[PDB]
C-alpha cells in the first residue's frame, strides 16, 4: 500500500518535473533574460524545458516582467486556460512586488495578487543563471509532491 | 558617406543567365544554406553544465545585499540614511536611535527585495561601505514574504558572505 | 480478414489511449478554464462566422484536375496494350489538354488569390 | 546629361522634363502671390526666394549643374517643394496670417519657471 | 579546439570558411581574471592654485532664453541647407 | 575652452534668432513670443488658433521644410489659467535644424488636430488626451491609448495622485479581476529635497 | 389604421411600470400627471419605435409629451 | 466670458446630445449582457445606465456636458467592440465592495475619516 503509492508519486513527479513546458509568455525586460536561458550557453531545452505557445500545452507560466492593470485580466485568463497541474514562476522585481513601478497608478503590485506563485526569482532582471536556478528550484518542489501518499491516507 | 545595400543590376550574358537558371532549378543557394547548419552540427556546443559549471562574473557584480562589519565586529552602518535617500525604488526603510552605549545605530534596516532594482546606488552612497550588493544571485524563494529583508537577515548575509565580499571590494575599490 | 483485423487494432489502440487519457488524470473543470482561447482576451464574435476563401477558384479547379489522375493512373497498365500507336497519342493528348487548361487559367489570372 | 533611372527615394518618380515643370510651378506661385497684399511678409519673402529659384532654372540647362545650384536635393525633390509651396500660398490667402495678433496671452502664460 | 582534423576539414568544407582561425568559443586568448591594481588619473580641476571654482562653474554660466520677439531684408532659413552626402569609397555598393 | 564647461556656439544662436524673427514677421496673426535658449533651441509660442497655419507654414514653406514631427507632448502647470502647454518638436532634414512650437489650452477648451499637417500626430494627440484630458477637435479616432479600459482621470495631471485611486486583484468569489480603492502596505515617502538657498542668480524672479 | 394606433399606444404604456394604469389617460402629461422624468420619456419613445417600427428623431421626440400626442405623430 | 465651444453652443443643444447617447446606451445593454454573458439582468444594466446619467444631472456648462458625452461615447465604443472584458463591464457594480455606512455613528465607530 504505502510502498506502491510512494513509488507512484516518485514516477509521476519525475515525469512532471523532467518535462516542464513553459508558456511562451513574456512581458518586458525580464523576458530578454528568459531568452538568454533558452540560448546556447544555458540551453533550457537540455533540462527538458520546452516553450510552447498554447496555454493548453503548457505546464509553467513564467511571469517575466511588469504586470499592468490593463494586462492583468489577460494574464489571469491564459493562466486559467492551462490544464492542471500548473505552476507559476514569478521572475523579477516587477512581477515579484511591482518593483520600480510599485507606486504607479497602472501597475499591479506583484503578480501574486492575480495568480498563485510557486517560486519567486529576485533581480531586476535576474540573470539567466538566476532564472535557471529558479526553474531547478521549481523542479525540486515538484519532486516533493505527495499527491498519492496523501490520497492513500484519506 | 553612404552605401547602397541593394542596388545592383545582374548581368545578362548567357553564362550568367545559365548560372541563375541552375540556381533556380538545382536549388544551389538552398543547398549552400544547408552546408552552414551542417558545419554547426560538428562544432562544440557553447552550453555550460550548470549548476556544476557557472557563468563568468566580475568583482563588480550586483547581487544580494548584505550589511558589513569592521574587523572588530562592530557594524559599519551609522544610520546616516544616505542609501535610503538615493534608493530609486524606495526599497530601503530605516529607523535609528542612540544605542545603549550612545552609538548611532539603526533599529530598523529593511530592504524590500521585490521593490529593489539591484542598481547598486545604495553601496555608492554609503560613506562607510556598510551596505553592499554581494556576489550571490541564487536566492530565489518559495514565498513573497521571504524576500522582505530586515536587519537580522541582512546582517546574517554580511557574516555569511563577508569572505567573498571583502575580496571583491579589494579588487575594485581602486576604480571607485 | 487480415486487413480488417489490422484496421480494427489500429483504431482500437487509438481509442484506448484516448480513454486512458480522459479517465486517468485528475480533473478540475470550471468555466474560465474551458473558455475559448484567443491570446488572453475574450473572442470577438463567433468562430462559426463565415471565413472568406481567397483561393476559391483554385479550389474548384482542383476538383477538375483531381479527376485527371483517375484518367491517367491506368497508364502503366495501358502501356501493355498491343495498340501502342493509339495509346501514346491518347495519353499525350490528355496530358496536353490538361496542360492547356492550366495555361489558360494561369494566363487569365485564375491562380491569383482575390484580395 | 543622360536622364536618371531612379531618384533614389521610394515613390518619387523620375521627371522627364524638370526645367519646364519648375518654370510652370514657379510661375504659378508668383501668380498666386499677386493676390496677397504687397505689405505681407509672406509675399515679399516667398516672391524673393521664388524669383531666385526661377532665375537659376532659366540660366542652367544641365540638370546636374542645376541641382547643384538649387541645393534642394534631386530635381524631383525641388519640384515637390515647389508644389508644396504653391499649396501653402493658396492656404495663406484664406488664413491671412499677416493680420495683427488675434489675442495677447494671459499675463504669465509664458513665464518659466513659475 | 579539440575537434579532430577530419572534423575540422568537414565543417570547413561545409561552411566554406576557415572556421578554426575565428572560433566562437573563447580559450586562453582572453584577459586573466585577476588583474593588477589600477592607478587612475585625476581631472583638470585637481590643482592647488589658479583653480577658483567660480572660473569653472558651468551651471552658473547658463542664462535664461533670449527673447527675440514678444507681443507683450532678405529671407532666411533656420540654417544653411544640408550638403549632399557623398558615396563611400570604402565600399559604395554592398 | 575650459574642460568642464559646455562650449557656447554663437553662429547657431544668430542663425536661429534670425529665423525666429523671420517666422514672427510672416505670421504676426498668431505668434506671441519667440525665444532662443543658451544651448541654441528656438521656440515659437503661438495662439492656439494658429496651430494649423503655423505648423503648415513650417512644414511647407521653402525656407522652413520641417517635414518631420519629432514629438508632440503636453505639460501641466496648475498655476496658470491655461494649465496645459502643448509642445510640438519639429525637425527639418533639408536645413538640418529643429524648432519647437508651443501653445496652450485649459480643461474645457479644444485644440485643432494637427493630423492633417502631420499624420504622426494621430497617436501623439491620443496620448495627450489620455494622459492630460486635452480634447483635440476633428481628430480621426480620439480615445484612450495608454490607460486601462474604463480608466477614469488623466494620470499625468499634477493633481492626479502618483498611485492613482484604484487598484486591481483577483477575487475568487466572483472569479474575475476586480478594482478596489487603493491601499498601500507602505505609503510612498515624500521627500523635501529643495535647498533653502538660491542656486542660480541669473534666473532670479523680481519681487 | 388610426383606431388601432390609440389602442396599441396605450398597450405600450400599460407595460411601462413607472406609471399607474388607473392614473393613465390619453391626455395625461408624462411629467405633470404621471410624475416621470425626461429619461423616462425617452424610454417610452424608444418603446414606440420598436412597436410601430420607425425612427423618432429627438427633435420630434421631445414634443410628444402625452399619449395623445404620440398617436397624432404616428398618423404621419 | 466668451469661450470656444466643444460641440454644443448652449444647454439645449447639449441636452440633445445627452439623449442621443442615452438611447444608444439603452439599446446596447441587451447585447452587452448577451455578448459578455453577464449574470445581471437587462433591467439591472439599464438601471446602472440611469444611475450613471443621474449623477451628472446638475451640470449647466455646455462644455462640461460635451466632454461627458464625449467620454460616454468612447465608453460605449469599448463595450460594443468588446475591447472591454467582463471585468471592465462589471466594475460598475462594485460587487466585492463591503458597503460603507454613511451615518455619523457608524463612521465614528470604524475610524477617524469623516
Ligand atoms: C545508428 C548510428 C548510431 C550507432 C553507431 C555507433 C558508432 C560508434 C560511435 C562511437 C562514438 C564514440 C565517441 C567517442 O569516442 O567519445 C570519446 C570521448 C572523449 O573524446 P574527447 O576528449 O571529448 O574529444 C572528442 C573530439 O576531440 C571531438 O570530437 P570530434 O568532432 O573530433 O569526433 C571524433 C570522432 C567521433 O566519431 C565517432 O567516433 C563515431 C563515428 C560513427 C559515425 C556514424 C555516423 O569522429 C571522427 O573521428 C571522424 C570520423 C567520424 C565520422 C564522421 C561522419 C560525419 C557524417 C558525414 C557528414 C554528412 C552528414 C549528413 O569520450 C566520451 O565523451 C564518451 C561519451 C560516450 C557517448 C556515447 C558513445 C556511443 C555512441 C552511440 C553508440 C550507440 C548507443
Ligand atoms: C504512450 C502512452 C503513455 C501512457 C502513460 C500512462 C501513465 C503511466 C503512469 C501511471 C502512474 C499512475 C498515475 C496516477 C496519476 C493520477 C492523477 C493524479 O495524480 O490525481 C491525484 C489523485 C488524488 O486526488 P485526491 O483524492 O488526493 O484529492 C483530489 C481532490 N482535490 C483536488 C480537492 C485535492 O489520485 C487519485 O485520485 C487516485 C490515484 C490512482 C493511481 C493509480 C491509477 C488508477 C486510476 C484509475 C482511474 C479509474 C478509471 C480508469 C482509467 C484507466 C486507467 C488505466
Ligand atoms: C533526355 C531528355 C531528358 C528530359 C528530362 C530532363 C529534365 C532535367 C531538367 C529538369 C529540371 C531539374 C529541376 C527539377 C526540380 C524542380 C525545380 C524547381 O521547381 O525549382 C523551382 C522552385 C521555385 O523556385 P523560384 O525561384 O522561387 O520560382 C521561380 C521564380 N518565378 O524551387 C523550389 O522548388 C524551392 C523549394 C523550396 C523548398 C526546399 C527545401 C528543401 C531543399 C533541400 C532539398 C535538396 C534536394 C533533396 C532531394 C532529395 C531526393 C531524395
Ligand atoms: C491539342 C491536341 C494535341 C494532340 C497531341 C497528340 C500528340 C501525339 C504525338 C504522336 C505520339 C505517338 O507517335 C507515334 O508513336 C508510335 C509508337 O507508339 C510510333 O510507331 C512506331 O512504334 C509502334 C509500336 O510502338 C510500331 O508498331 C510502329 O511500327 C512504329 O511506327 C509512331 O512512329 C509515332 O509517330
Ligand atoms: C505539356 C506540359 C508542359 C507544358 C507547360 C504547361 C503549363 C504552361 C503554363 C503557362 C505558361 C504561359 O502562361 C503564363 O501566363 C502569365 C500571365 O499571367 C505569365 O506572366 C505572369 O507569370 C509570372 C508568374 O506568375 C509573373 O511573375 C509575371 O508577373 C506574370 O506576368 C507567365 O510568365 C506565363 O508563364
Ligand atoms: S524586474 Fe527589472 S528587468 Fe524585469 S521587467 Fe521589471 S524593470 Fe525590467
Ligand atoms: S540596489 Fe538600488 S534599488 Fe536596490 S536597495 Fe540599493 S539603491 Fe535601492
Ligand atoms: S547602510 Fe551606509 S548609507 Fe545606509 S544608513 Fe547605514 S551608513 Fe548610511
Amino acid at each position: 500500500g504505502e510502498y506502491v503509492v510512494a513509488k507512484l508519486d516518485d514516477l509521476i513527479n519525475w515525469a512532471r518535473r523532467s518535462s516542464l513546458w513553459p508558456m511562451t509568455f513574456g512581458l518586458a525586460c525580464c523576458a530578454v533574460e528568459m531568452m538568454h536561458m533558452a540560448a546556447p550557453r544555458y540551453d533550457m531545452d537540455r533540462f527538458g524545458v520546452v516553450f510552447r505557445a498554447s496555454p493548453r500545452q503548457s505546464d509553467v507560466m513564467i511571469v517575466a516582467g511588469t504586470l499592468t492593470n490593463k494586462m492583468a485580466p489577460a494574464l489571469r485568463k491564459v493562466y486559467d486556460q492551462m490544464p492542471e497541474p500548473r505552476y507559476v514562476v514569478s521572475m523579477g522585481s516587477c512581477a515579484n512586488g511591482g518593483g520600480y513601478y510599485h507606486y504607479s497608478y497602472s501597475v499591479v503590485r506583484g503578480c501574486d495578487r492575480i495568480v498563485p506563485v510557486d517560486i519567486y526569482v529576485p533581480g531586476c532582471p535576474p540573470t539567466a543563471e538566476a532564472l535557471l536556478y529558479g526553474i531547478l528550484q521549481l523542479q525540486k518542489k515538484i519532486k516533493r509532491e505527495k499527491r498519492l501518499r496523501i490520497w492513500y491516507r484519506r | 558617406t553612404y552605401k547602397y545595400v541593394n542596388l545592383r543590376e545582374p548581368s545578362m550574358d548567357m553564362k550568367s543567365v545559365t548560372d541563375r537558371a541552375a540556381q533556380t532549378l538545382l536549388w544551389t543557394e538552398l543547398i549552400r544554406g544547408l552546408g552552414m547548419t551542417l558545419s554547426y552540427l560538428f562544432r562544440e556546443p557553447a552550453t555550460i553544465n550548470y549548476p556544476f559549471e557557472k557563468g563568468p562574473l566580475s568583482p563588480r557584480f550586483r547581487g544580494e545585499h548584505a550589511l558589513r562589519r569592521y574587523p572588530s565586529g562592530e557594524e559599519r552602518c551609522i544610520a546616516c540614511k544616505l542609501c535610503e535617500a538615493v534608493c530609486p525604488a524606495q526599497a530601503i526603510t530605516i529607523e535609528a536611535e542612540p544605542r545603549a552605549d550612545g552609538s548611532r545605530r539603526t533599529t530598523r534596516y529593511d530592504i524590500d527585495m521585490t521593490k529593489c532594482i539591484y542598481c547598486g546606488f545604495c553601496q555608492e552612497a554609503c560613506p562607510v561601505d556598510a551596505i553592499v550588493e554581494g556576489p550571490n544571485f541564487e536566492f530565489s524563494t518559495e514565498t513573497h514574504e521571504e524576500l522582505l529583508y530586515n536587519k537580522e537577515k541582512l546582517l546574517n548575509n554580511g557574516d555569511k558572505w563577508e569572505a567573498e565580499i571583502a575580496a571583491n571590494i579589494q579588487a575594485d575599490y581602486l576604480y571607485r | 480478414m487480415n486487413l480488417m483485423l489490422a484496421l480494427l487494432t489500429n483504431f482500437t489502440l487509438a481509442t484506448l489511449l484516448v480513454i486512458i487519457a480522459f479517465w486517468l488524470p485528475q480533473l478540475n473543470v470550471y468555466s474560465e478554464k474551458t473558455s475559448p482561447y484567443e491570446c488572453g482576451f475574450d473572442p470577438m464574435g463567433s468562430a462559426r462566422l463565415p471565413f472568406s476563401m481567397k483561393f476559391f477558384l483554385v479550389a474548384i479547379t482542383f476538383l477538375l484536375f483531381d479527376l485527371e489522375i483517375a484518367l491517367l493512373l491506368p497508364l502503366p497498365w495501358a502501356s501493355q496494350t498491343a495498340n501502342l500507336n493509339t495509346m501514346l497519342t491518347m495519353a499525350l493528348f490528355l496530358i496536353i489538354l490538361l496542360a492547356v487548361s492550366l495555361a489558360y487559367e494561369w494566363t487569365q489570372k485564375g491562380l491569383e488569390w482575390t484580395e | 546629361g543622360l536622364l536618371k533611372k531612379t531618384t533614389g527615394l521610394v515613390g518619387l518618380a523620375v521627371c522627364e522634363t524638370p526645367h519646364e515643370r519648375l518654370k510652370i510651378l514657379y510661375t504659378k506661385i508668383l501668380d498666386v502671390l499677386g493676390h496677397i497684399p504687397k505689405n505681407a511678409a509672406y509675399r515679399k519673402y516667398t516672391e524673393q526666394i521664388t524669383n531666385e529659384k526661377l532665375s537659376m532654372v532659366k540660366a542652367e540647362p544641365d540638370v546636374k549643374k542645376l541641382e547643384e545650384r538649387l541645393q534642394g536635393g534631386q530635381i524631383e525633390e525641388v519640384i515637390l517643394q515647389a508644389e508644396n509651396e504653391l499649396s501653402l500660398a493658396r492656404k495663406m490667402i484664406q488664413w491671412k496670417p499677416w493680420e495683427p495678433l488675434v489675442e495677447e496671452p494671459p499675463a504669465s502664460q509664458w513665464k518659466w519657471p513659475i | 579546439a579539440s575537434a579532430t582534423r577530419f572534423i575540422q576539414w568537414l565543417r570547413n568544407w561545409a561552411s566554406g570558411r576557415d572556421l578554426q582561425a575565428k572560433l566562437q568559443l573563447r580559450y586562453q586568448e582572453i584577459s586573466k581574471r585577476t588583474q593588477p591594481p589600477p592607478k587612475l588619473p585625476v581631472g583638470p580641476s585637481h590643482k592647488l592654485s589658479n583653480n577658483y571654482y567660480c572660473t569653472r562653474d558651468g551651471r552658473r554660466e547658463a542664462m535664461p532664453p533670449s527673447i527675440v520677439m514678444s507681443s507683450q531684408k532678405k529671407a532666411v532659413s533656420p540654417a544653411p541647407p544640408i550638403k549632399r552626402w557623398e558615396l563611400s569609397q570604402d565600399e559604395p555598393y554592398l | 575652452t575650459r574642460p568642464t564647461v559646455r562650449p557656447r556656439n554663437d553662429v547657431a544662436h544668430k542663425q536661429l534668432s534670425a529665423f525666429g524673427e523671420y517666422v514672427a514677421e510672416i505670421l504676426p496673426k498668431y505668434v506671441q513670443q519667440v525665444q532662443v535658449s543658451c544651448f541654441n533651441e528656438l521656440e515659437i509660442c503661438i495662439h492656439p488658433d494658429g496651430v494649423i497655419p503655423v505648423l503648415t507654414f513650417l512644414r511647407d514653406h521653402s525656407n522652413a521644410q520641417f517635414k518631420s514631427l519629432a514629438d508632440l507632448t503636453a505639460v501641466d502647470i496648475p498655476t496658470r489659467q491655461n494649465r496645459f502647454e502643448i509642445v510640438y518638436n519639429l525637425l527639418s532634414l533639408r536645413f538640418n535644424s529643429r524648432i519647437r512650437v508651443k501653445t496652450y489650452t485649459d480643461e474645457l477648451t479644444p485644440i485643432e488636430s494637427s493630423v492633417p499637417v502631420y499624420k504622426a500626430a494621430n497617436w501623439y494627440e491620443r496620448e495627450i488626451w489620455d494622459m492630460f484630458g486635452v480634447f483635440f477637435a476633428n481628430h480621426p479616432d480620439l480615445r484612450r491609448i495608454l490607460t486601462d479600459y474604463g480608466f477614469e482621470g488623466h494620470p499625468f495631471r499634477k493633481d492626479f495622485p502618483l498611485s492613482g485611486y484604484v487598484e486591481l486583484r483577483y477575487d475568487d468569489e466572483v472569479k474575475r479581476v476586480v478594482a478596489e480603492p487603493v491601499e498601500l502596505a507602505q505609503e510612498f515617502r515624500k521627500f523635501d529635497l529643495n535647498s533653502p538657498w538660491e542656486a542660480f542668480p541669473a534666473y532670479r524672479q523680481p519681487p | 389604421t388610426l383606431e388601432g394606433i390609440k389602442d396599441r399606444v396605450l398597450y405600450v404604456l400599460k407595460l411601462y411600470d413607472k406609471i399607474d394604469p388607473e392614473k393613465l389617460s390619453v391626455n395625461s402629461h408624462f411629467m405633470k400627471d404621471l410624475g416621470l422624468d425626461s429619461l423616462d420619456q425617452v424610454e417610452i419613445i424608444m418603446a414606440m419605435e420598436d412597436e410601430f417600427g420607425f425612427e423618432i428623431p429627438d427633435i420630434d421626440a421631445e414634443k410628444l409629451m402625452c399619449p395623445q400626442e404620440i398617436v397624432d405623430y404616428i398618423a404621419d | 466670458t466668451s469661450v470656444k465651444p466643444i460641440f454644443s453652443r448652449d444647454m439645449n443643444e447639449a441636452k440633445r446630445r445627452v439623449r442621443e447617447l442615452y438611447r444608444a446606451w439603452y439599446r446596447e445593454v441587451p447585447n452587452t449582457v448577451h455578448l459578455f454573458q453577464l449574470d445581471i439582468s437587462v433591467k439591472q444594466g439599464r438601471d446602472k445606465v440611469r444611475e450613471m446619467f443621474k449623477k451628472n444631472a446638475h451640470i449647466t456648462d455646455p462644455r462640461v456636458v460635451d466632454l461627458l458625452v464625449i467620454k460616454g461615447k468612447m465608453e460605449l465604443e469599448e463595450t460594443i467592440k468588446v475591447w472591454k472584458q467582463r471585468t471592465h463591464v462589471m466594475r460598475f457594480f462594485h460587487e466585492t465592495e463591503a458597503p460603507r455606512p454613511k451615518d455619523f455613528l457608524s463612521k465614528f465607530y470604524v475610524g477617524h475619516d469623516p
